[PDB]
């Protein structure tokens, strides 16, 4: 359920507005026919790895910038 | 000039003005100062506590030298802190007697070994005539064996109970020390959970349900805060389900069962329990009473180091002794075949000959003889003479004399030789590091020789290993309200096991000019 | 009288405490087997000249222990080489074990521990000699700076161990102070004499030497 899940995601502890955003990322079929596989699609990970590489790259190559830390 | 006038005061507090270094908040190395109880600058001196540290450095230099070297150290401190908590501790007559016995436990068990010599010296006089004991010295001495046998059994029983009040709380401590930490960090009972194997950990599932769980760790807070750190992760009250005269019923059951369940696992109690059961068997017959002379293997450090050598490399060894069994089985298969005729035990002639025609006994023939003979197998067999197999039988005998006695026994005798060169070099590296690298900062001697004398001061006036314990005495024995800001930084990080505060690289000299 | 043998027997006493304790242990394990032997396997023991009349079963256990030491420690084959050989008894299944456990646990280990303790004594005494020479090759005995600082100059460190501290000259200087009038001292020598009286021993260079002090 869309409302019950908001209380259920505090177990996993992502913020609830964000959880509603995840439920929107889900097709949210019928009242709340939210398939778990329609949530594996977020694929996007290439970019997260690249962002990690970039932020790590800066963290290593430009140390002692408080803004960056 | 002002301070030389002050010397009178500094000389008095010098013994117990302990001090250490920390990498405290500001990243620069602060040098905090802290009171040391004069009892603390004493208890850490005379006893096992000095040798226990010597076991420690040997248990790090030979095993650690890595990220755990700053973490096992406190793991040595929290144990050692607990030891003095014991000594501070050391029906009203009962505890007064029980403490009397627990403090005497090394002298007291040394008396037990003394009775083990005294009785067996009297066992020596036995002979069959019906077993019998001649008593040329007197007449009442045989009852003295009846009296010493009780007196030993008395010591055999009252030693374990003092062990129960001495080492055991420590053994129950460090078990809980290794548990309470894992609930608060690794989260394994809250998550990972050990499976079948590492059953010692699986046995530990039983204690955590208990309210009286953190009994020896001086932290009742443990379980209360595990749920704070882990209950938000997936479930609150479910973790609380995982946690939380009238004296007859007052004791908890599953804790105490777990406590004896850890105590049985301890080798030291299982040995003393084994040391005692035979003493109960020593009444039931005196020759079962002689097993106690094996205590000298544990009863003196001198022999223990020698016998330790044999088990130091013994896993390699027992496989080799077992390999010996197998290489002998290969000859006995070659012997049961081909050279079968040669085997004999022909008393007068033919009638009572004992050819080893059953290989199961033929295999037994070589181990009882060829492994033993020292001459090899051919020394106790019919000597070949005129047979075509004679050329071959020699090849069976030479190879067996080489491969078994000149090699495998040579390895077995020989693996013991290297065990003294491994155990020695381990003793060397301990000293070799201490003469060079500081145990803590890791800077090593050579930086600190630049100043006069030097490095010996850095190992005393500075880090001196010990004071980090006294400071951990000082923190645990101090109100949480009462901390100074440097100390609170330590104690806060100390709770988190971040362990940054131990100096690493930098010391107070490295930081400055 | 000769240092040569003296080093060898000193090798022996170098680890000889552990050794005597190992022999004592040997006695104790042989006592344990003599106690297992005085029971159970008691019948096997014999010294039956012709038959029965002059048999010498070691029925007094003291003589039995004396038997395993005079014979079983020595036999080289273990205890079973000089006893009636089992051949029919059910104890024969056990007796071999009593042999095999004994032959391993005395002659194949304990004697091995002994000889090996001699071995580790030679390697230990040699390793000590090696540490002496090595500490002489590197660190100066006095200042402690070590060879490597002093190789920066040509040749070097051998000079620092001769032309400089050379160990001995501190002794000649301690001759020179003791063999010199207290009135006659120079301020340097008076200083060293005074501190020498007070056993403060700061005057020995430590770290710094004349080269460390200067450029
Ligand atoms: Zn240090
Ligand atoms: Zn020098």
């Amino acid at each position: 359920s869309k409302k019950d899940f908001q209380k259920a995601m505090d177990s996993q502890q992502f913020t609830g507005p964000e959880i509603q955003f995840l439920l929107s990322c889900s097709e949210a079929d019928e009242n709340e026919m939210i398939n778990f596989e329609e949530f594996a699609n977020r694929p996007a990970r290439d970019i997260g790895f690249n962002v990690a590489v970039l932020l790590t790259n800066l963290s290593e190559h430009v140390p002692h910038d408080p803004r960056l830390r | 000039n002002f301070l030389e006038l002050a010397e009178s005061i500094l000389e008095y507090f010098r013994p117990y003005l302990g001090r250490i270094e920390i990498m405290g908040a500001s990243r620069r190395i602060e040098r905090i100062y802290f009171e040391i109880s004069e009892t603390n600058r004493a208890q850490w001196e005379m006893p096992q506590v000095k040798e226990s540290k010597r076991q420690f450095i040997f248990d790090v230099v030979n095993e650690g030298g890595e990220a755990e070297k700053m973490e096992l150290f406190v793991s040595f401190c929290e144990d050692t802190i607990f030891e003095m908590q014991i000594a501070a501790q050391i029906e009203v007559q009962r505890v007064k007697f029980l403490n009397y016995l627990s403090r005497n436990f090394y002298t007291l068990r040394f008396l037990a070994l003394f009775l083990a010599f005294a009785i067996n010296f009297i066992l020596l006089f036995y002979k069959v005539s019906v077993y019998y004991f001649l008593e040329e010295s007197t007449g009442y001495m045989e009852p003295a064996l009846w009296c010493l046998s009780l007196l030993h059994t008395l010591v055999a029983f009252l030693c374990i109970i003092g062990y129960n009040c001495l080492k055991v709380p420590l053994v129950i401590f460090k078990r809980e020390k290794e548990l309470a930490r894992k609930l608060e960090f690794d989260g394994l009972y809250i998550t990972e959970q050990p499976g079948d194997d590492d059953v010692k950990g699986q046995w530990d599932r039983l204690v955590l349900n208990t309210p009286s769980f953190p009994s020896n760790y001086w932290d009742k807070f443990v379980k209360r805060k595990v749920l704070d750190k882990h209950g938000d992760i997936f479930g609150r009250e479910r973790i609380a389900e995982l946690l939380g005269l009238t004296w007859l019923m007052s004791i908890d059951v599953k804790y105490q069962i777990w406590k004896f369940g850890v105590i049985f696992t301890d080798n030291s109690f299982l040995y003393l329990g084994w040391y005692m059961v035979m003493s109960l068997l020593g009444h039931y017959n005196n020759f079962f009473f002689a097993a106690h002379l094996l205590d000298i293997a544990m009863g003196v450090k001198t022999l223990r180091t020698i016998l330790s050598s044999v088990t130091h490399n013994g896993k390699q060894l027992v496989m080799t002794v077992g390999l010996l069994a197998v290489v002998v089985y290969l000859y006995t298969v070659v012997a049961f075949n081909f050279f079968r005729k040669f085997y004999n035990k022909s008393e007068d002639e033919d009638e009572p000959d004992m050819k080893c025609d059953d290989m199961m006994t033929c295999y037994l023939f070589h181990m009882y003889v060829g492994v033993r003979a020292g001459g090899g197998i051919g020394d106790e067999i019919e000597d070949p003479a005129g047979d075509e197999y004679e050329l071959y039988r020699v090849v069976f005998d030479i190879t067996f004399f080489f491969f078994v006695i000149v090699i495998l026994l040579a390895i077995i005798q020989g693996l013991i030789i290297d065990a003294f060169g491994e155990l020695r070099d381990q003793q060397e590296q301990v000293k070799e590091d201490m003469e060079t690298k500081c145990f803590i900062c890791g800077i090593g001697s050579d930086y600190f020789d630049t100043t006069p004398h030097g490095f010996e001061t850095h190992t005393l006036e500075e880090h001196n290993l010990a004071n980090y314990m006294f400071f951990l005495m000082y923190l645990i024995n101090k109100d949480e309200t009462e901390h100074t800001g440097q100390e609170s930084y330590v104690w806060k990080m100390y709770q988190e096991r971040c362990w940054d505060f131990f100096p690493a690289g930098d010391c107070f000299r490295k930081q400055y000019e």
